[PDB]
């Protein structure tokens, strides 16, 4: 029963509280639709803003370790290559 | 450790499509799938 | 590892350093060699040749479909893939739904920002 | 009759086919991806 | 299957960074990690 519900009825339209099965007007599911709209729209602001100030305090606590993260990445990477020439050179030199 | 057991079979051949031979179709195609799942959760949630 | 086995009567610790005017001198009785002496390209000195895109195994025909369309841009450093749909996870605006709108199409626009 | 265990089935999720989109494949087909590009450039790398 | 021993110690966590908390932000980052791999073989072949 509950699948043929969710099947003739749509998935959204069943999770909405306010679609009711005598409300057959195109016009009050309209308003009603409208009406979720603005609130999850009213939601997902409150959402996004709450976030943005949450990342931008993780941001000013976190930019130090990720400055110092990338320059000691970038050190590695300069020590890699430098080691692969050291190694070229020493066989080289053996070589010689 | 002991009431599951491993089924030992031959994996099962998944056909690719011929979309899916690009990184840019498949980023999109797992960018759907993705997006469809959060939907469905977020539906799911709100139905229960 | 090296393969050469070449030896030179060289011994650059105990003898002295070549001028520039000497090494000049050099560089031509060698490039005067070279001249003399055609190059071999099947030379057991010279490394195996790279396989191509299809003779690789392990490059998938997605791989190289890929690397052929980095290599058609004229900056293939600065080649960069085609982003996804941003505006799909970007903020849904109110729909303005006109007078003339029929119902069917207003309620699946709702339903469509509604989801989004 | 003791040996063999038959297999249940339980119809909570929607039956989904064993496509190229779904999100456990397309993980897998990019792990694979990854892997032999990794392999195409270690060898690369030993070469050069 | 014998000549290879697995190692059995603790796995090392990344630390996830506060611009990576988003599905999105995942997605764009793995195109362009795709993107720079891509670039870095096709680099790697022309200097080799």
């Amino acid at each position: 029963i509950w699948n043929r519900r969710e099947e003739n009825l749509n998935a959204l339209r069943l999770g909405l509280g306010y679609y009711d099965s005598d409300s057959e007007d195109g016009e009050d599911d309209v308003a009603n639709i409208r009406a979720t709209l603005e609130a999850a729209l009213d939601r997902l602001m409150a959402s996004a803003e709450k976030g943005n100030k949450l990342e931008k305090k993780l941001n000013l606590h976190l930019g130090g370790y990720k400055n110092r993260a990338e320059m000691l990445r970038k050190k590695l990477g300069e020590a890699h290559a430098a080691l692969e020439k050291a190694r070229n050179a020493l066989a080289g030199f053996q070589v010689l | 450790e002991t009431d599951l057991l491993p089924i030992k079979t031959s994996r099962v051949v998944r056909p690719r499509p011929p979309n899916f031979t690009s990184i840019p179709s498949l980023l999109k195609a797992f960018q759907d799938e993705w997006d469809a799942l959060v939907l469905e959760t977020y539906t799911t949630r709100e139905q229960l | 590892m090296p393969a050469i086995t070449t030896v030179h009567e060289s011994l650059p610790y105990i003898d002295p350093e070549p001028t520039p005017e000497q090494r000049a001198a050099a560089e031509a009785l060698i490039a005067e060699e070279r001249a003399k002496v055609p190059d071999d390209p099947y030379h057991a000195l010279l490394p195996p040749p790279l396989p191509p895109l299809n003779e690789s195994r392990h490059l998938t025909p997605i791989l190289q479909n890929e690397l052929a369309r980095l290599a058609s841009s004229p900056d293939p450093q600065a080649a960069k893939m085609d982003a996804l749909d941003f505006s799909r996870y970007e903020a849904p605006e109110m729909p303005s739904i006109d007078s003339s709108q029929s119902l069917e199409e207003t309620a699946s626009q709702l339903w469509e920002t509604l989801k989004q």
